[PDB]
């Protein structure tokens, strides 16, 4: 019955969960842990490895923010519809069919 | 190369059938079918 | 390339994210068609005359 | 000491179902109340596991180790005592021995001269091996050990590390779940391809006690592991076993709701590899370039074209006299596997310290005024010391370089003009004088100088990659051509996986291969036969698993999207081929949407 | 007359054609073909080149999914409008001007 | 790393040395000298708004 | 009173300003200026930067 709200909660929690899970991705580096890179490599190669992890995580974060913006636009449209229903169905009688 | 087009759930003939049902309701019953029984 | 897929596994759930977003769009289009056209639960027919 | 056992009864080994056994902890990491996906060497669920009995039955064959071994033991009174691992099981190679006798657990790595039939026998008789010459590692550990005991072990040999995972259960194989705890991490660093278990006889000849063991093999796959609040693995899902578990693995949950889920993409795998190279074989004249008595100077470097030959570069790498064998646009070890055209050998002699300057993008004197490489250069630079040949005690002055020039050279440009240079404001008019110097000066090569100044012979091999018909190829042999089958082909260094078919594309005579919108090769001209083969990628499509809730049922159906039913309860839809659902001419409301007017429901799974 | 629907078909076909066309991009690597990269380089540098291609193609695919989601939001808004018109113009008589 | 070390209620198995949480980050560690389990809560993080 | 239009103008101008300020970001390179890369490094590494 309440699938639409459950979907909103599930998509937000799933996006957050996926965003934290992306921290455990090597992104083509020797390790997903920055400390391992500091302890295992010299700074000339360490700068490259941290650069790879930073660009991968930054791309993941930008993807998450873009998904949040699109979902925010969808929820804003639904909220505008809900405000219209509150004004026209609750605060008055509507002649609009369905 | 990995691109596929999934067919729509409602085919063109079924969408046409839905439009036909809406046309038959609005012609034979007016707006009564939209608010309850035709 | 099998080796490219093996290297692609290191990037995590990017592929799953893209497939899930496309699947959401795909079900959304069918939901849109249901919302627009499937507003009657009776299939009315015109009289023969 | 060895003893032949000749009282065996002939019987084939049995087979049975693995059920959900063979699961182990993938790592030393605690996890609590989570689902974790791992790609490791695992035993598939419900697999065909080999069954051996000890009852007059005495089953001790020697089995291949493969990539990993699951050993199950339905044991009472501890007949099974250990295992033997190795490659040849003799003194030629090195072998690993695991034993548990009456007192202590011994792990040894030695060159044992093993018996053909090794076994154990109060216990006061040990006939396992006759000799042990070179022992490199010893490890003494704790005791590992109606049928009462289930002993499950997993042996892996990854990166020279031999991992033993173990579990003991108070009890065919029982149906249930038991995770195997890691027991021994062993640093051996040896090759293991074959194993044999060790049994114990009972003497009163000999009598075999009642025991049963099972041997299974590990394959690389992904499991979805469930970890409870106490960190103990309680359930697992094999992602490649059945579509329902594939859906569970994809959704990262053990419960799947009713609906259709895109899980993976079916693609047919290649059956055999075909290599097509030109039939023409001529020994390539690398001896002329690399073994010549005299080389040209760096200002007038010699360029030789190499074409219409098969080149074996393996004889160049394995020889040790060349100090520098450095390639830029191609791997050194892949040169035998590729086909080339536009091959050039540029030979010259330079100093010891100038070998770094024969490279793309370098700033230097001979780089700018003698020999320039482009930024997009592909090929290999070869440099070796030639003090024995290109040096004289009185001074070898035959090699000259352009010290002075007005401007830097272009890539692959040779300047042999012996015109004077104007180094000052005053014009020189072709006559030497104040601030007027000759551009070409000779090297003072003497054998007494140290490294860095000694003469070095440098040969630059220049290639082009795949953008023309090739005439120089590696020693790889040409295979026959197969039509209408998925193969992984290699055409003149171009690797692909596809079906090779007849074509109706009218190629022009210069034209060799063809490119689609994406620029991946779609057609190719095969060497030796000159025919035009169309390349179509192998059959593939999306797999959707239609299922009701796992609370309701475990039955699933699969939809192969955009794939006709003849290229994979079979029903053909516009959406694709549906397997596992039975079409019903009755019409119901849509429960699980399939597409193109087709929906699925559970009543078995029906499609309508 | 039917420019809006043909426009939607054109955008979807053009987005797919652009996504296919983006495979012909080197993305700062020696070649746009992955098989060439394997057939030509050792794994330490071939891994880097394959990475360059993978990040370029993944950026292209995320870009395509992002515009697909934005177009999905636009088409969803248009479909919500169409459902409102079907409910209020077809299934009833509307007093709303225009 | 950097974090607050607290006594842990987790029952690590003998092989297990370090522990991962819901999101696969290192949330528990076993001390190499005294075999006890310690949770590693991260140092407090806050968003400073003015 | 006119906050909504001022907000639209501010977001467009701020987005443009941020897009301008992103050009002064090295993105991991030795310099944010292309000319400095051509003059300070060899073409094999200048191509990468
Ligand atoms: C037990 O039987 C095996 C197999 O017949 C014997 O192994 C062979 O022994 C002969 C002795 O002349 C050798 O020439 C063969 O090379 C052996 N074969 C293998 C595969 O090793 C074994 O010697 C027997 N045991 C005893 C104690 O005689
Ligand atoms: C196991 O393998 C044997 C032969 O190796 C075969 O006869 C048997 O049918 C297999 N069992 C299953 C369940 O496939
Ligand atoms: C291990 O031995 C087998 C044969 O016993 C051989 O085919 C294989 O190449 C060897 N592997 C290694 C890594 O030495
Ligand atoms: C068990 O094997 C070890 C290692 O060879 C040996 O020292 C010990 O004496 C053996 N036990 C008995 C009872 O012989
Ligand atoms: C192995 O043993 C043989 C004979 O015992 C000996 O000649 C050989 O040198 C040994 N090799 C090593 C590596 O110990
Ligand atoms: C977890 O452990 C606690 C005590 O340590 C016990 O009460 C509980 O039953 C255990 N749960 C499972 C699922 O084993
Ligand atoms: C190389 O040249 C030397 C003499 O210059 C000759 O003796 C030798 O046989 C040659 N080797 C080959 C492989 O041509
Ligand atoms: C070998 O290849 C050439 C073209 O490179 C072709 O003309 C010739 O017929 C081929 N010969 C054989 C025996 O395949
Ligand atoms: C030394 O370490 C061992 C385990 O590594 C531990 O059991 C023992 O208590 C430690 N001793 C001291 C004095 O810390």
């Amino acid at each position: 019955a309440l699938g639409k709200l459950q979907d909103v909660v599930n998509h937000n929690a799933q996006a957050l969960n996926t965003l934290v899970k992306q921290l455990s991705s090597k992104f083509g580096a020797i390790s997903s842990v920055l400390n391992d890179i500091f302890s295992r490599l010299d700074p000339p190669e360490a700068e490259v490895q941290i650069d790879r992890l930073i660009t991968g995580r930054l791309q993941s974060l930008q993807t998450y923010v873009t998904q949040q913006l699109i979902r925010a636009a969808e929820i804003r449209a639904s909220a505008n519809l809900a405000a219209t229903k509150m004004s026209e169905c609750v605060l008055g009688q509507s002649k609009r069919v369905d | 190369k990995g691109l596929t087009v999934l067919p729509p759930l409602l085919t063109d003939e079924m969408i046409a059938q839905y439009t036909s049902a809406l046309l038959a309701g609005t012609i034979t019953s007016g707006w009564t079918f939209g608010a309850g029984p035709a | 390339s099998t080796e490219c897929s093996n290297l692609l596994l290191q990037y995590g759930s990017f592929c799953t994210q893209l497939k899930r977003a496309l699947t959401g769009i795909a079900v959304e289009q069918d939901k849109n068609t249901q919302e627009v056209f499937a507003q009657v639960k009776q299939i009315y027919k015109t009289p023969p005359i | 000491q060895c003893v032949n056992l000749t009282t065996r009864t002939q019987l084939p080994p049995a087979y049975t179902n693995s059920f959900t056994r063979g699961v182990y902890y993938p790592d030393k990491v605690f996890r609590s109340s989570v689902l974790h996906s791992t790609q490791d060497l695992f035993l598939p669920f419900f697999s065909n596991v080999t069954w051996f009995h000890v009852i007059k039955r005495f089953d001790n064959p020697v089995l291949p180790f493969n990539d990993g071994v699951y050993f199950a033991s339905i044991e009472k009174s501890n007949i099974i005592r250990g295992w033997i691992f190795g490659t040849t099981l003799d003194s030629k190679t090195q072998s690993l021995l695991i034993v548990n006798n009456a007192t202590n657990v011994v792990i040894k790595v030695c060159e044992f001269q093993f018996c053909n039939d090794p076994f154990l026998d109060m216990e006061s008789e040990f006939r396992v091996y006759s000799s042990a010459n070179n022992c490199t590692f010893e490890y003494v550990s704790q005791p590992f050990l109606n049928f009462k005991n289930l002993r499950e072990f997993v042996f892996k040999n990854i990166d020279g590390y031999f991992k033993i995972y173990s579990k003991h259960t108070p009890i065919d194989l029982p149906q249930g779940f038991s995770a195997l705890e890691p027991l021994v991490d062993l640093p051996i660093g040896i090759n293991i391809t074959r194993f044999q278990t060790l049994l114990a006889l009972h003497r009163s000849g000999w009598t075999a006690g009642a025991a049963a063991y099972y041997v299974g093999y590990l394959q690389p796959r992904t499991f979805l592991l469930k970890y409870n609040e106490n960190g103990t693995i309680t359930d697992a899902v094999d992602c490649a076993l059945d579509p329902l578990s594939e859906t569970k693995c994809t959704l990262k949950s053990f419960t799947v709701e009713k609906g259709i889920y895109q899980t993976s993409n079916f693609r047919v795998q290649p059956t055999e590899s075909i290599v097509r190279f030109p039939n023409i074989t001529n020994l390539c004249p690398f001896d002329e370039v690399f073994n010549a008595t005299r080389f040209a100077s760096v200002y007038a470097w010699n360029r030789k074209r190499i074409s219409n030959c098969v080149a074996d570069y393996s004889v160049l790498y394995n020889l040790a006299p060349f100090f520098t064998f450095k390639c830029y646009g191609v791997s050194p070890t892949k040169l035998n596997d590729l086909c080339f055209t536009n091959v050039y050998a540029d030979s010259f002699v330079i100093r010891g310290d100038e070998v770094r300057q024969i490279a793309p993008g370098q700033t230097g004197n001979i780089a700018d005024y003698n020999y320039k490489l482009p930024d997009d250069f592909t090929g290999c630079v070869i440099a070796w010391n030639s003090n024995k040949l290109d040096s004289k005690v009185s001074g070898n002055y035959n090699y000259l370089y352009r010290l002075f020039r007005k401007s830097n050279l272009k890539p692959f440009e040779r300047d042999i003009s012996t015109e004077i240079y104007q180094a000052g404001n005053k014009p020189c008019n072709g006559v030497a004088g104040f601030n007027c110097y000759f551009p070409l000066r000779s090297y003072s090569f003497r054998p007494t100088y140290g490294v860095g100044h000694q003469p070095y012979r440098v040969v630059v091999l220049s290639f082009e990659l795949l953008h023309a018909p090739a005439t120089v190829c590696g020693p790889k042999k040409s295979t026959n051509l197969v039509k209408n089958k998925c193969v992984n082909f290699n055409f003149n260094g171009l690797k692909g996986t596809g079906v090779l078919t007849e074509s109706n594309k009218k190629f022009l005579p210069f034209q060799q291969f063809g490119r689609d919108i994406a620029d991946t090769t779609d057609a190719v001209r095969d060497p030796q036969t000159l025919e035009i083969l169309d390349i179509t990628p192998c059959s593939f499509g999306g797999v959707s698993v239609i299922t009701p809730g796992t609370n309701t049922s475990n039955q699933v159906a699969v939809l192969y999207q955009g794939v006709n039913c003849t290229e994979v309860n079979v029903f053909q839809t516009r959406a694709g081929c549906l397997i596992g659902a039975e079409y019903v001419n009755n019409s119901y409301e849509c429960d699980i949407p399939i597409g193109a007017g087709i929906c699925a429901s559970y009543q078995s799974i029906i499609a309508y």
